[PDB]
RNA sequence: GAACUUGAGUGCAGAAGAGGAGAGUGGAAUUCCACGUGUAGCGGUGAAAUGCGUAGAGAUGUGGAGGAACACCAGUGGCGAAGGCGACUCUCUGGUCUGUAACUGACGCUGAGGAGCGAAAGCGUGGGGAGCGAACAGGAUUAGAUACCCUGGUAGUCCACGCCGUAAACGAUGAGUGCUAAGUGUUAGGGGGUUUCCGCCCCUUAGUGCUGCAGCUAACGCAUUAAGCACUCCGCCUGGGGAGU
């Protein structure tokens, strides 16, 4: 194939990339955790230009090529691994700035140091 | 007084939806709540999604009343499966 | 900035304006605040209460 | 509103002026009282309603005594008339 | 609603009825009425196999449609009385014609109100619409699972379902106790609530009270003896002795599901 | 006893408000459910581990169920006596402010006792349960860790009615009224000086911020929204503990 959407999930502990197709099949999908990285690195914006290479190698293996990458969560390293989408042979054309906004909903847990 | 909104769902024959209208004008009637105007916006594309649909018919009935047969509009618009909206806006 | 209904002179908004409310509206869907439109208070709340319920009838959007 | 306030005021005018004049005054306030107070026998767990109609009932309570403490006999008539006791 | 009485005597500690103000007369009409036979549980062989039931006050059976038969012509509500037959009250309406009939008692209907029962009748509260036309999310009792037959699944007071939508020949329905279950569509049933809804909370009282309503005592398996019960014998209240706590035949009881493995109707039931 | 209209209130005219109560509806998101994609992780942390996961998870697409809160507006903004009140719509309903002049003509203020409202937790009965979450359990940390952290999770949070009647219930500032420099934002009004306007300026209310003179105060500070200068009324204080026993 050769259109799909990539997924990138970039939050506090894990980015987790998941290219899919479409209308939401997942080709191929690799996260920080996926490449190694089992500690805290797996925040680390170096793992997540890691996993999108990954990710990226493995949409090219099954060969589709411009994407349509939407940025989910509150993380770090959603700049590094949409540039390593682009790095890796790969076309990055929209990006959708898509964190789960809820408008008022359920309450959070609790803060932290109480 | 009433600016009574609703947005007919768009899969439906032209006489049967001046059918629907003529159904829920009939409704109103109960009252007395005379029609003192009407407006077809016509097919226009929502915003988002109702039931299954990207678009909806819309229908401006401009009421006088009593209070009553608005009601009466809000339970029949509940219920009749040929309807995707209604609101009534106490117009003041 | 300038309001716009004190200088339009126009009242109560009237809801089927779709086309004045996406201009208040902001890009995603949001109502801008009064310090970017410039309006006074009262007629950001009559713009609100219109943007609500032409939101309600998806005259407006929510999310995009 | 405005069959009610209206009959009341031709309906306990002293003067042909009176809208003041307490008798037209107690008045409103009786008929004011009762469609509250139906409003509460719908509605039992409205108390700020509530809390003005016991400013109501103070208002008229005090307007009561300016009447007994003024015209005795116009002070029955209005008790009579409104079935006020 | 319900009448709590003073504590008199020990016998009307706690003792509530219910206030018995939704009934307007007390007198059933003899067109209506049927002879009941009390039958204390016992069978065409004569033993006893229901336990714990016969001999309360006698009573006179009313008859009921549960089918609403009468399409078409319009009904209304004559009164609203006792029924010892069943948990609600019952209505009697008068039709246009001369048919007066029994049904059930929504919650909240007055006598004087219009009762359709066609398959075009108007939604309201104690009409009566197949479940093709009665739109998605509205309060329903009366159901039937076939056609003709007559009302069959949410009938007792209080009580109540609702159309989840549909898809087909069939109806999503969830029926009290939460169950999901696909209606045959062309079944009619009632629209609303069952109308006593505080007949659930009534203490009764006296152990006389619930033999008055035909409840023989229930006596347990652990003060038994070993013959009549699996949980009898034991030198001085015994703990349930065995594993699985037991019916007075060979089968546990707690948790235990008596449902058949191979109930046709499995099918049809979405959520349990 | 007679008169008056300023105080008080009715009349008329507008204005604004998350003021209340009942019903209906919406869109995100969260959880759960079914199915496709697909493979080895996910989650979480200061670091990890417990959990979840090849019986196919987390990610992702569609559909459904259900509950609760209502992003942006949103603001020393508004309303309410206080508690408090934020989606939308209707039903019923309370109060306020502004302009007077039509009326009343002192009808006013305050108020022990009484009657009511009264956050949250809690209690009773019946529902409800999505998230959260006392209790409780596991994992960490630690000398210990009945804690903070993490993973789970009961009552409760939610609703109907009834009870409790308590808060750092705060402005740590009782209510009413009058007087006593200014500057300055702002909320709802009114009127004027040119302009039909846009709009600028001036003027006046009632509410709401800040800085500030006199005055007060032990000082901090308050200062026309007083903690000034007075009058009326109520509540309360007379060292700390014991003891709100």
């Amino acid at each position: 194939i050769e259109s799909g959407i990539a997924h990138i999930r970039s939050t506090f502990n894990n980015t987790i990339v998941t290219i899919t197709d479409t209308h939401g099949n997942a080709i191929s999908w690799s996260s920080a955790g996926a490449l190694g990285f089992r500690g805290s690195r797996k925040s680390t914006p170096f793992a997540a230009q890691m996993a999108a290479e990954t990710a990226a190698k493995g949409s090219i293996e099954h060969g589709l090529k411009t994407l349509e990458v939407t940025v989910k969560g509150p993380g770090s390293g959603r700049e590094a691994a949409i540039r390593a989408l682009q790095a890796a042979g790969l076309e990055v054309t929209a990006i959708r700035d898509v964190t789960p906004v809820p408008h008022n909903g359920c309450r959070p847990p609790k803060r932290r140091r109480v | 007084k009433y600016e009574v909104m609703y947005i007919i769902r768009p899969n439906i024959d032209e006489e049967s939806k001046k059918a629907v209208i003529e159904r829920f004008n009939n409704v109103l009637t109960s009252n007395g709540a005379e029609i003192t105007g009407t407006k077809d916006w016509g097919k226009r594309r929502l915003a988002y999604e109702i039931n299954d649909f990207r678009d909806g018919f819309y229908q401006i009935v401009n009421v006088q009343s009593d209070a009553a047969a608005v009601q009466e509009f809000d339970r029949l618009a509940k219920i009749s499966d040929d309807i995707i909206r209604h609101i009534v806006v106490k117009e003041e | 900035k300038v309001c716009y209904f004190t200088s339009n002179g126009i009242t109560h908004i009237d809801y089927k304006d779709v086309d004045l409310l996406k201009k208040f509206v902001s890009e995603r869907g949001k109502i801008l605040p009064r310090r970017v439109t410039g309006t006074n208070a009262k007629y950001q709340r009559k713009l609100t209460a219109a943007i609500k319920r032409a939101r309600q009838m998806a005259l407006l959007p929510y999310v995009s | 509103t405005q069959e009610r306030k209206n009959q009341l005021i031709n309906e306990f005018k002293t003067h042909e002026s009176d809208t003041g004049s307490p008798e037209v005054q107690i008045a409103i306030l009786t008929d004011s009282i009762n469609n509250l107070n139906e409003h509460l026998r719908t509605h039992k767990k409205d108390h700020h309603s509530r809390r003005g109609l016991l400013k109501m009932v103070g208002k008229r309570r005090n307007l009561l005594t300016y009447l007994r403490n003024k015209d005795v006999t116009r002070y029955r008539e209005l008790i009579n008339k409104l079935g006020l006791r | 609603a319900i009448k709590k009485y003073k504590p008199t005597s020990n016998g009307r500690r706690g003792m509530t009825t219910s206030d018995f103000a939704e009934i307007t007369t007390d007198k059933p009409e003899k067109s209506l009425l049927a002879p009941l036979h009390k039958k204390g549980g016992r069978n065409n062989q004569g033993k006893l196999t229901v336990r714990h039931q016969g001999g309360g006050h006698k009573r006179q059976y009313r008859v009921i449609d549960f089918k609403r038969d009468k399409d078409g012509i319009p009904g209304r509500v004559a009164t609203v009385e006792y029924d010892p037959n069943r948990s609600a009250n019952i209505a009697l309406i008068n039709y246009a014609d001369g048919e007066k009939r029994y049904i059930l008692a929504p919650k909240g209907i007055q006598v004087g109100t219009e009762i359709m029962s066609g398959p075009e009748a108007d939604i309201k509260v104690g009409n009566a619409l197949p479940l093709i036309n009665i739109p998605v999310g509205t309060v329903v009792h009366n159901i039937e699972l076939k056609p003709g037959k007559g009302g069959q699944l949410v009938r007792s007071a209080g009580t109540s379902a609702q159309v989840l939508g549909k898809e087909g020949k069939y109806v999503l329905v969830r029926l009290n106790s939460g169950e999901v279950r696909m209606i045959l569509s062309a079944c009619r049933a009632s629209i609303g609530q069952v109308g006593n809804e505080q007949h659930e909370l009534i203490n009764i009282g006296k152990a006389g009270r619930s033999r008055w309503k035909g409840i023989r005592p229930t006596v347990r398996g652990s003060v038994m003896n070993p013959n009549d019960h699996p949980h009898g014998g034991g030198e001085g209240r015994a703990p349930i002795g065995r594993k699985s706590p037991m019916s007075p035949w060979g089968k546990p009881t707690l948790g235990f599901k008596t449902r058949k493995k191979k109930n046709k109707s499995d099918k049809f039931i979405v959520r349990r």
